[PDB]
């Protein structure tokens, strides 16, 4: 049998992931009859020969080819140098070329002046040699028969696909750079071409991660429909019957909007909400029974909003849009009561974003109304190892930088209204900017707008390039701020995440209490960073979560049981001499034994920097006093930390004058 | 000094103005009162025009 | 209060649109065309095939006292085949019990009638209404049809044969069980047959299966055909709905009708091969197959016409075809370019190099040939498939930028090339193009009459492009005279007597594939040039082509231009002796490329044809006959004003379609002069080779499976739109009496694009079905094309629209809605509300015919638009005004309709509710259909439902209602003392078609509501003489049947017709 | 990216492969869209566009 | 695959990695050929289940308790 | 403007912008027709004063 899944397979390290499992397959005898193939060459050969063919060609090739019939390439040197070949060691020769040039390639002649061989050489071609002989611009149609035929196929070329690759001649001869299968077999790249082969269902073509498997899946799905073997997971285990952190096993659930309101059940709303990770839904023990969403004063229950921000945006079931809930206790609608009812796929996503390349601060752009000191005070909480993830001591308020100024931004541009000929209060600008629907007009936001954009571009960046440079030096932070262009006009280092909540951020404006001005003014001033900011497509706010409390789960159950001393460690910069040992914690790493063991002999002597301690101890309890931390060469790769340890994102500098000191590795 | 500068833009294009992701492109719409279409038209039309070449 | 404006921001947040095309489609539209997405047609479903589930809703009172506890069957554990309760009832579920291959991402789900379930009679265009429990009530008939759509999109399987096995328990005599796959298959078997019980009790349960017939259990046919393998088809005796019985068998038979043997794929293959392919088919026994691939023509017609619609005057969409076309047949074609026939002639003639002018580098410098003419030259022979849609046309840059002179030798060879790469195209102007390049070329030598002083001889010939600008010289060749004019005179002979003839191939086949093309006759093709098929497969040199024929003529009227003196005085004799020298030894060069045209490309064109994705589209290629030109094509996709016939309307509702392509005249021209073959071929081996990879693909296999959706979507569409505003086709109408709206045609686009919505949710189509009609007016569709020529005749294809099984089941399950309307959640009638007070247990869902009273009870008031209310003074009682204009006061009997309430709502409470509460008021409101819930109680103890009845009056808004509240009573198995009652919505008609049975696990019902097993459902349990299958499908439902059961496997087409030489 | 959809649809630029990336463009519909070479190029590039540069 | 299998036994037979004698790879189509198979029961049906599981699962659909 | 607030009739240039698809081009020297009539006309939600 065989059965196609959408993830790389292999041989060896699959069966050590446990893959069937982490699609939800239940084989839990361990009978070890479901054997593996391999399938790194073939996706190789796949991006090699996409530079070459037409991907229509390509799929369309792949497609009708039997997995099961072994077979293999054996690719030749070019035209003028096999003869090159053939002429020493003239004992391996085939026994078809001619009678007429093997008695003039096995003599020992040197053959500099060819009268007759130049001709028995020009005339001479591959084909009627060797069989098959693909080609060079063979319509690559052709060859998955070839190779589903014979088993061992002569050719000339490198762009192949199907099988690996073995060479004819030793290496100097070129120019250009069996398996155990026990009858339930599985590996990616389905095959219509015998009756036994399996496609599985389950996970979207939407939210496949390769995106070479999942162009493929397209393709195999957009033609062939008809003919597919579509079996679910149950199926799937009914025919049945080093530790990698950063892949988190995914589902998606599907819990529906009702009201009891009235002593009465009523089905109101359908929904879906993507990419939830499965560890926090065992953290939190939730089943299939009716939850309650709401505590004792309207807020969410620190779950289900945890829930929320740690994955994407939810979708309707009816109309397949997004959808954003009211955090407003006031309806049109609200949700009081859910009731959650199946799982839908189980795929595995890398949790560490494409971007995410060197140690560097963090820079998170969110509107105004997300829940920011909620998911701070949230944040605050978790300590996994002894290490607290996220501390509030080294995050930044999107206000931090605007209430250090002494005209005090928000009172800044509360003052605009004197600019405005016709307005001359801020009560009257803020009823004249509104429709007395909430949703304002076009026209006075851009006559306050234009009356806005020197405030911003004059009065706030030099303010904000020295409040990031200075945030820059006093340690590697994470900085919540609004309107991405404030984030780009200053010149700001670090990452940059574009981030957006799923809720509705603009009713969650004016519920709050106390804020600065009326709360209409907020508004206006949200929409005015609103139009302010790009046109460049977000995020969902999930992933940032995701990164921050999904990997310390899977070393908590890893390593929640051996040693703190073997099993901790410690890095950052020191200097040698003593004058009134100085070290200064710049990452701290979980990680077994082993990974500590291969961390220590890793060259961490490369990079340098200037080291600046002053001498204004503050209230934390052991003998170390703040510090400054200028980095000056390249950055630290997060490969130099490793794919396995788990280590915190952001830290302060704490341990005088300049000491231009280096960093190194310390453990236990 | 020189690298700090940046732009300011007075009237920016309006966010309803813009259709959803393709990859990481949004595709500016056609029912667009700025005067970025224009842009978008002779861009538009170049690009189809140069890819059509045989060149 | 500012407090009250985050409803209304909220509300404006609600209101955002749900499917819009703001962006642009052109990117989409070319993949369209190059390839579309095939739809999901053959599903399996390995469960039980029923939409019916039946629900308790209140539980048995199982301890009692005045029986012993030992009588139920509750007490031992037995699994029934009914729910036990007190009070059961049937609710309505599309797949509660089937295991799916592949779901639709679709159902129909309600909850039981004690909940509410608004929201499915609210979700599909009251995007208005502010409360969580409103529906307007003049959008009732659209959500209903919506939800018809959407359970037959559900029903649309095919049962799968799965697994019997005979029993061992004498329950039943030896019968032949059947197991369904699942986690847990051991709870089914007692719902599946449910005359498999004994009989303990006098429960009404044990006395309806007392009642049933032994033998009609499980397995009773079976079609084996192979010892040792799997049977092909059953009949089983389970519990089945006899409406998606009735829904997947008429699916299966269109599945059946589209069903091929592999004999007729070979046949097709190798017709359409010609035979340079062969294919093989196995001769044995098979075991059996279902292959749904063949279709009849007017399917491709429709498909045809409404792919010609979605590409209009566009000429980016079609581009990537013909280059598709082009790469395409570079692989197919033997001749490459010979690099050096061009340099290797013109060394026969010579000149002194004394002259400064040079007639070979003037040449050399003219054509460059660099390979890129060679694509041009594919495109250009591509362009001969589609001139219906695509002109091509010679670029304004190869024409010499001043209308040339004589007296030059660069635009003499300008003319030459011109007039060597006119015939190509497949405009129709070309003749006209290459007459006036001459005129333009002769200025002041000759001079011609001309039509006006407009378009004068001195005029740029690229300009015409019309068959209205034609000059009349060429026309009349009388009026050119032989004195004034000797060259023009020939050259236009020469062109009226020598230019190329059209012919036609045959390719494809009509059988399988079916025939595409509009205009011309079924699978044909025309091309303007000659064919004659080749006798030898080894070709050679000839020269009894057309094209050096030509070329010859050509060359001889340029031998005659420059051999007369009085023309160029300039040269001497050198100069014109290499002239005419290089002339006649190009006249008389050597090329493959006029042969192979005549003999080799049209037989390659029809190999290609079938296997593209955009079939051909042709207008009949005209020679030179100025009254045959085609000057329009179009389509139309609504008819006019008023009229219905659509050849009356088509004349002034057609939308023009067509483009130039402007190509070059260097790339023909030098493709044409140089063209090589190998230097040893056969054509056998050669065409036999190129084509065999040609022929492993399905994408035409798809893509005939994609035209059958796009046909069974208009037709649904159609057939739905017709349902809620007045259209032009006969459709039939069922549902008059639910409310509608007076629809507009923004309601009717908006209805569609859910309709539309639901077509691709359902098949997993990705990409673009039913978007091309719907940018217009979809209450007045219509499908047709049309062309016309010079003189002002058109010809028209009306292609008809065949049978739709999606459309055929939608209509009679709006049949079966039309009696079984209570099982989806609608009463039909009105409402009477009034006090009624008394200790009767009758249930207020089929009310005694005391209470309720029509137009035609004596002393009624009916009242209208004519309504006011004046008050009462000084003690004198409060009036309103009758539709006759008279006063009453409150009290009697009223016949409200439900809008003048619902206009005036607040009014009406605040003088009304008190009067109805306790004073001799009872008002009857007529709304025609409405949802309802139901509350119940114990007739024990006492009950009131005025805090229900005035929620409902105070909750009736003027854009939506709530649910109506009923209040029936529990139907008890002893004797009960009664206890006082107090009801005041009670409906009109009988309306306890959804109740199953009351006290289902007792001997009898006192007290209540009665009614027992429905023997009319289950006709064949309780019908000795009756046969199996026997439907009484408009009345009932039945709920049980025989079903049949399929085992058929669907392989690919490769698997089967292999084809290996 | 709009522009060059049409002409070149399949077919990559020098080295660079064709790929897929999801689009959600219209409102209603969320589908994987096959993404030409070209196309591929300007992905990759706005992704540099929108970061900014950081100069050594 | 039977017709593999056997050609690779007449391969390893006799010294070779191809062999002359074929069961596979014929030049003939027979599309239809039916051997027996573990997928079908005898009586015309599938083999998801057991056919003892069936009987057993059949039985314990009416099972029949002591009163309490 | 009391008219417009009274009036049901909304102004949408989606009708003619899902029709023509502006930029459909032909003899590609120069513009189309269809680019010239909608870089003429500016269908776009602004005022209708």
């Amino acid at each position: 049998a065989y059965i196609a899944v959408p993830a790389v397979v292999d041989s060896r390290s699959s069966e050590a992931i446990g893959l069937l499992e982490s699609f939800g397959v239940d084989a839990g005898s361990d009978a070890n009859d479901v054997s593996y193939q391999d399938h790194d060459y073939v996706v190789d050969q796949l991006q090699y020969m996409l530079d070459g063919y037409e991907a229509g060609d390509v799929i369309d090739a792949l497609v009708y080819r039997n997995w099961l019939h072994h077979s293999v390439y054996c690719l030749l040197p070019p035209k003028s140098q096999l003869l090159e070949y053939w002429k020493s060691n003239p004992s391996v020769i085939p026994d078809n070329v001619d009678r007429r040039l093997r008695k003039r390639l096995m003599l020992k002649k040197d053959l500099r002046k060819d009268d007759e061989y130049n001709q028995l050489a020009r005339a001479f071609k591959i084909s009627d040699v060797y069989a098959p002989l693909i080609s060079s611009t063979t319509s690559p149609m052709t060859m998955i028969q070839n190779l589903n035929q014979g088993e061992i196929v002569y050719t000339t070329t490198d762009r192949v696909i199907g099988a690996r690759v073995l060479l004819y001649a030793p290496r100097k001869y070129y120019a250009s750079t069996r398996v155990p299968h026990s009858r339930f077999n599985v590996g990616t790249f389905p095959s219509i071409a015998t009756p036994k082969c399996s496609v599985m269902s389950g996970v979207d073509i939407e939210s496949i991660p390769n995106e070479f498997i999942k162009l493929f899946y397209q393709r195999v799905k957009s033609i062939h429909a008809n003919i597919l073997n579509d079996i679910s997971p149950q199926i799937v285990s009914d025919m049945i019957n080093h530790v990698d952190v950063y892949r988190v096993d995914v589902v998606n659930v599907l819990f529906e909007v009702v009201d009891v309101a009235d002593g009465l059940r009523s089905v109101s709303r359908k929904l879906i909400m993507h990419t939830v990770p499965v560890c926090i839904l065992e953290l939190l023990g939730i089943e299939i029974a009716d939850y309650c969403i709401r505590q004792e004063d309207g807020m969410f229950t620190d779950w289900f909003l945890l829930l929320t921000m740690l994955s994407d945006g939810l979708t309707d079931r009816r109309t397949h849009c997004q959808y954003l809930i009211n955090p407003s206790s006031m309806p049109p609608d609200v949700i009081l009561n859910i009731s959650i009812t199946g799982f839908i796929n189980r795929h595995t996503i890398d949790v560490m974003p494409d971007v995410y390349d060197f140690i560097k601060p963090i820079g998170a752009v969110l509107p105004k109304g997300s829940f920011k000191s909620t998911i701070m005070r949230v944040l605050d909480s978790i300590s996994v190892l002894g290490v607290k993830i996220m501390p509030r001591a080294h995050v930044v308020d999107s206000d931090e930088v605007g209430e250090q100024m002494e005209p005090t931004f928000e009172h800044a541009v509360m003052e605009i209204y004197k600019g405005i000929a016709g307005v001359d209060s801020l009560d009257d600008l803020t009823k004249w900017v509104l429709n007395s629907d909430l949703v304002p007009h076009d026209d006075r936001l851009g006559q306050l707008f234009q009356a806005f954009l020197p405030l911003a571009k004059d009065l706030l960046a030099p303010m904000a390039r020295q409040f990031y440079d200075n945030s820059m030096s006093e340690g590697r932070l994470l900085t919540f701020a609004h309107a991405d262009s404030e984030l780009l006009n200053a010149n700001y280092f670090g990452h940059l995440l574009r981030l957006k909540i799923p809720y509705i951020t603009e009713v969650n404006l004016m519920i709050r209490k106390n804020r600065e001005g009326g709360e209409l003014f907020q508004l206006v001033l949200s929409y005015l960073y609103k139009m302010y900011a790009t046109s460049a497509q977000p995020k969902w706010f999930g992933s940032l979560l995701r990164l921050l409390i999904c990997p310390w789960l899977h070393m908590e159950k890893l390593i929640g049981e051996a040693d703190p001393a073997s099993t901790s460690a410690e890095i950052g910069w020191h200097v040698p001499r003593e004058q009134l040992d100085g070290f200064i914690p710049y990452v701290s790493i979980r990680a077994p034994r082993l990974v500590i063991e291969e961390l220590m002999e890793k060259n961490w002597g490369q990079y340098h920097a200037q080291v600046i301690v002053t001498d204004q101890l503050v209230v934390g309890e052991p003998r170390r006093v703040s510090a400054k931390a200028v980095i000056k060469g390249n950055h630290l790769p997060v490969k130099l930390i490793s794919r396995f340890a788990c280590f915190t994102l952001t830290s302060k500098y704490e341990m005088g004058a300049a000491y231009n000191a280096r960093l190194a590795f310390r453990s236990d | 000094q020189e690298y700090t500068q940046s732009p300011e833009i007075k009237v920016p294009i309006p966010q309803k103005d813009w259709t959803g992701p393709i990859g990481e492109i949004r595709i500016l719409k056609d029912t667009t009162s700025s005067i970025a279409r224009y842009l978008y038209r002779t861009w538009y039309l170049a690009a189809a025009r140069m890819a059509a070449q045989p060149r | 209060e500012i407090q009250r404006h985050i409803t209304e921001f909220i509300s404006s947040w609600q209101n955002h649109p749900i499917v819009q095309v703001s962006a642009d489609v052109e990117n989409r539209k070319t993949a369209q065309l190059l390839h579309a997405d095939t739809p999901r047609l053959v599903t399996w479903d390995a469960g039980l095939c029923t939409s019916f589930k039946i629900v308790p809703i209140v539980p048995a009172q199982v301890p009692q006292d005045v029986l012993a506890y030992t009588f139920f069957t509750s007490s031992y554990a037995i699994q029934s085949p009914f729910p036990e309760a007190a009070v059961s009832r049937i609710v309505v579920h599309t797949r509660w019990a089937s295991n799916v291959d592949f779901d639709r991402d679709s159902s129909v789900i309600m909850a039981p009638p004690t909940e509410n379930n608004i929201h499915l009679f609210k979700q599909l265009l009251n995007t208005e209404t502010l409360s969580v429990r409103g529906a307007n009530p003049l959008m009732f008939r659209a959500n209903v049809l919506h939800m018809l759509l959407e359970f037959v999109l559900d029903n649309l399987y095919l049962n799968r044969h799965t697994g019997f096995s005979q029993d061992h328990t004498p329950f039943t005599e030896g019968a032949n069980l059947r197991s369904l796959p699942g986690p847990d298959a051991e709870k089914w078997y007692s719902i599946m047959y449910p005359t498999r019980m004994g009989t303990p009790n006098v429960s009404k349960i044990c006395n309806f299966v007392a009642s049933c017939v032994r033998n009609r259990v499980g397995r009773f046919d079976r079609a084996q055909m192979m010892n040792g393998a799997m049977s092909e088809w059953v009949d089983v005796f389970e519990t089945s709905d006899a409406l998606t019985v009735s829904i997947r068998g008429r699916w299966m038979a269109r599945l059946a009708r589209m069903n091929i043997n592999p004999t007729e794929i070979e046949w097709a293959l190798t017709e359409c091969a010609q035979g340079y392919v062969t294919v093989t088919s196995p001769y044995a026994p098979s075991v059996n197959r279902l292959m749904p691939y063949r279709i009849s023509n007017a399917e491709r017609q429709i498909s045809q016409i409404i792919r010609v619609m979605n590409i209009g005057n566009n000429a980016t969409v079609i581009q990537p075809v013909l280059q598709d076309i082009s790469v395409l047949l570079q692989r197919i074609s033997p001749l490459q370019i010979d690099p050096t026939i061009i340099s290797n002639t013109m060394s026969t003639v010579s000149e002194s190099t004394t002259q400064t002018l040079s007639p070979a580098s003037s040449i050399l410098g003219k054509l460059r040939p660099s390979n890129s003419d060679f694509s041009s030259f594919r495109v250009a022979l591509a362009g001969w498939l589609y001139n219906g849609v695509v002109t091509t046309v010679i670029d304004d840059s190869s024409y010499p930028k001043d209308g040339g002179s004589v007296t030059s030798l660069e635009n003499l060879w300008d003319f030459f090339i011109l007039a060597l790469a006119l015939p190509l195209t497949t405009d129709p102007c070309a003749p006209v193009k290459a007459f006036m390049t001459l005129a333009n070329m002769m200025v002041g030598f000759e001079t011609i009459p001309m039509d006006n002083q407009i378009y004068t001889q001195s005029r740029r010939a690229s300009a015409f492009s019309t068959p209205h600008t034609w000059p009349r010289c060429f026309m009349n060749i009388q009026l050119i005279s032989p004195i004034d004019a000797p060259i023009l005179r020939q050259w236009a002979e020469i062109i009226h007597r020598y230019w190329p003839n059209p012919s036609q191939i045959r390719y494809g086949t009509p059988n399988v594939f079916g025939s595409a093309n509009l205009f011309t006759p079924p699978e044909v093709l025309l091309l303007p040039i000659d064919h004659q098929p080749a006798n030898v497969t080894t070709p050679t040199l000839d020269f009894t082509n057309e094209l050096t024929n030509w070329r010859a003529r050509v060359c001889e009227l340029m031998k005659n231009l420059v051999d007369n003196q009085r023309y160029q005085p300039g040269w001497t004799q050198s100069l014109v002796s290499s002239m005419r020298g290089t002339l006649g030894k190009l006249k008389l060069i050597k090329s493959m490329t006029p042969m192979y045209l005549q003999q080799l490309a049209p037989v390659e064109l029809a190999v290609i044809a079938p296997m593209l994705p955009f079939p051909p589209f042709q207008v009949p290629y005209v020679r030179l006959d100025r009254d045959r030109v085609p000057t329009m094509v179009g389509v139309t996709r609504q008819s006019r004003d008023t009229i219905t016939q659509p050849a009356l309307s088509l004349s002034t509702t057609n939308t023009t379609v067509g483009v130039p392509l402007a190509l070059d005249a260097r790339a023909i021209t030098v493709a044409l002069l140089s063209g090589k073959y190998p230097p040893d071929l056969v054509t056998n081996v050669w065409y036999a080779d190129a084509i065999y990879p040609m022929y492993a693909d399905t994408e035409v296999f798809s893509n005939l499976q994609r035209d059958v959706i796009t046909c069974e979507a208009v037709q649904t569409l159609v057939t739905l739109v017709a349902q809620i505003s007045e259209t032009q086709y006969p459709v039939d109408r069922y549902l008059d009496w639910i409310p509608s709206l007076r629809a507009s045609a923004a309601t009717a686009a908006t209805f569609a694009e859910w309709v539309n919505t639901s077509m691709k949710t359902a098949f997993d189509l990705s990409d673009m079905l039913l978007e091309p009609l719907l940018s217009g007016d979809p209450r007045m569709t219509q499908l047709a094309i049309q062309y016309q020529q010079y003189n002002g005749r058109t010809f028209n294809v009306i292609p008809e629209m065949p049978g739709s099984v999606i459309a055929d089941c939608v209509q009679l399950t709006a049949e079966v809605f039309n009696h079984e309307y209570n099982l989806f959640g609608i009463a039909r009638g009105d409402i009477i509300i009034g006090r009624v007070q008394s200790t009767h247990l009758w249930s207020p869902l089929a009310p005694p015919p005391d209470l309720v009273f029509d137009r035609d009870t004596p002393g009624v008031h009916i009242f209208g638009r004519d309504c006011r209310i004046s008050f009462g003074m000084n003690g004198a009682a409060p009036m309103i005004r009758d539709e006759t204009g008279m006063m009453v006061p409150f009290e009697g009997n009223w016949i409200f309709p439900l809008a003048l309430w619902q206009m005036n709502t607040r009014y009406f409470n605040q003088q009304f509710d008190a009067w109805i509460k306790t004073g001799e008021l009872r008002i009857r409101i007529e709304m025609g259909a409405y949802p309802y819930m139901l509350h119940y109680y114990d007739p024990r103890q006492y009950a009131n439902a005025w805090n229900l009845t005035s929620a409902w009056l105070e909750e009736i808004t003027p854009t939506s209602i709530p649910s109506v509240p009923f209040m029936v009573p529990i139907s008890s198995d002893h004797d009960i003392s009664s206890a006082p009652a107090v009801q005041y919505i009670i409906s009109t008609e009988y309306n306890d078609r959804s109740l199953f049975c009351t006290n289902s696990s007792s001997p009898q019902t006192i007290a209540g509501p009665d009614k027992h097993i429905p023997v009319e459902r289950y006709n064949i349990l309780t019908n000795p003489d009756a046969p199996p299958t026997q439907i009484q499908l408009p009345e009932v439902v039945d709920l049980y049947n025989v079903v049949t059961r399929y085992a058929y496997e669907t392989p690919p087409i490769t698997a089967v017709v292999m084809g290996v030489p | 990216h709009e522009g060059v959809a049409s002409s070149s649809i399949g077919k990559p630029f020098m080295g660079v492969p064709a790929s897929i990336v999801n689009d959600e463009s219209v409102v209603g519909v969320r589908a994987a869209r096959p993404i030409s070479g070209m196309q591929n190029m300007i992905q990759h590039l706005s992704k540099l566009y929108k970061r900014g540069f950081s100069y050594r | 695959d039977e017709a593999d299998d056997a050609t690779k036994k007449q391969a390893k037979d006799t010294e070779k990695a191809k062999a002359q004698v074929t069961y596979s790879d014929t030049g003939i189509n027979n599309a239809n050929e039916l051997s027996r198979s573990g997928n079908v029961d005898n009586e015309g049906g599938s083999n998801q289940k057991p056919m003892s599981t069936r009987i057993a699962e059949a039985t314990s659909a009416i099972v029949s308790k002591h009163p309490a």
